C-alpha cells in the first residue's frame, strides 16, 4: 500500500514528463 | 487601504524581493545603454 | 517611371533571392530539428508513466507557463483556469 | 591593479554589483582598444 | 545544441568567493546584453 | 513564415523539454 501511494505521485509525475515527451514525439 | 488593491497585494510571498528591482543585471546594463523606473512597474506590471 | 519599375523591380529580384535564401537555410534548419527530434526519441518505464492552436503563438516563457498550468490544472487541482489574451 | 577590484566591486578609499557596473563596460572597451593598439 | 552548460556553471559559480562571484554575474550580464564576443568560465576544483 | 513559426514552435518545445528535465533535477 505505501509502494502504490508512492508509485501514484511517482507516475503522476513522470506521466506529466511523459505527456511533454509525448508532445514532442509527435511533434517530431 | 492597500490590502486589496491591485499593486501591493503579492508583494513579498517570498521573504523580501522587493517587488521593484529587476532580477537580471544584463537589463541594467541594456538600461545604461540607452540611458534609463518604478513608474513603469506600475504600469506594466512587476517582475 | 520606368527607372522606379525598373529599380523596384531589382529590388524584388533581391528580395526573391533573399527569400529563397531564406527558405533552403530555413529548410536546412528543419532538416536539423527533424534529426534532432528523431535522436531525442532514439533516447526515450514509459510504459508505466502512460488550446494548443493558440499556444503554438506563444513566447517560450507563455508556453512552459501555458504547459504548466495546464499540467496543474489536469493533474491536482480543477480549480483553476488559463486563457491566451492578445491579437 | 585597481581596475580588477573595481571589477570585483571591492572598494579601497564587501562587493557591489552598482560598482561593478559602468566600470565593467569602460574597462572592457579600454582593454580592445590595447590589444587592437598592442597588435598595430 | 547540436540542432543547460548555465545551470552547470550556476552550481560551479555556487561556491565561488563574492568577488568572484560578483565579477561572473556581472561578466555573463555583459556578454549576453552587449558584446556576445566574449566568453567566460570557471576553473577549479 | 510557416516555417518560422514552425522553428520556433520547434524552440518552445526544445525549451519546454528543457523547463521539464530542469524541474525533474530539481525534484529529485
Amino acid at each position: 500500500e505505501s509502494v502504490e501511494d508512492k508509485l501514484e505521485l511517482r507516475r503522476k509525475q513522470f506521466h506529466v514528463l511523459l505527456s511533454t515527451i509525448h508532445e514532442l514525439q509527435q511533434t517530431l | 487601504g492597500d490590502l486589496l488593491s491591485p499593486d501591493s497585494v503579492l508583494s513579498c510571498l517570498y521573504p523580501g524581493d522587493h517587488g521593484k528591482k529587476t532580477p537580471n543585471p544584463a537589463n541594467q546594463y541594456q538600461f545604461d545603454k540607452v540611458g534609463i523606473l518604478s513608474d513603469y512597474v506600475l504600469e506594466l506590471g512587476h517582475p | 517611371q520606368r527607372k522606379r519599375l525598373a529599380e523596384k523591380y531589382r529590388e524584388c529580384l533581391s528580395n526573391k533571392e533573399k527569400i529563397l535564401k531564406e527558405i533552403e537555410v530555413k529548410k536546412e534548419y528543419l532538416s536539423s530539428l527533424q534529426p534532432r527530434l528523431n535522436s531525442i526519441m532514439q533516447a526515450s518505464v514509459q510504459e508505466y508513466l502512460f488550446q494548443y492552436e493558440t499556444a503554438r503563438h506563444l513566447p517560450p516563457p507563455l508556453y512552459v507557463l501555458f504547459v504548466q498550468a495546464t499540467a496543474y490544472g489536469q493533474a491536482c487541482d480543477k480549480t483553476l483556469s488559463v486563457a491566451i489574451e492578445g491579437s | 591593479y585597481l581596475w580588477v577590484q573595481k571589477l570585483g566591486g571591492l572598494h579601497f578609499p564587501i562587493a557591489d554589483h552598482s560598482l561593478s557596473a559602468s566600470h565593467m563596460e569602460t574597462t572592457m572597451k579600454l582593454l580592445k582598444t590595447r590589444v587592437q593598439s598592442r597588435l598595430a | 545544441e547540436y540542432l543547460d552548460q548555465a545551470h552547470k556553471q550556476y552550481e560551479t559559480a555556487r561556491h565561488l568567493p563574492p568577488p568572484l562571484y560578483v565579477l561572473f554575474v556581472q561578466a555573463t550580464a555583459y556578454g549576453q546584453a552587449c558584446d556576445k564576443t566574449l566568453s567566460v568560465a570557471i576553473e577549479g576544483s
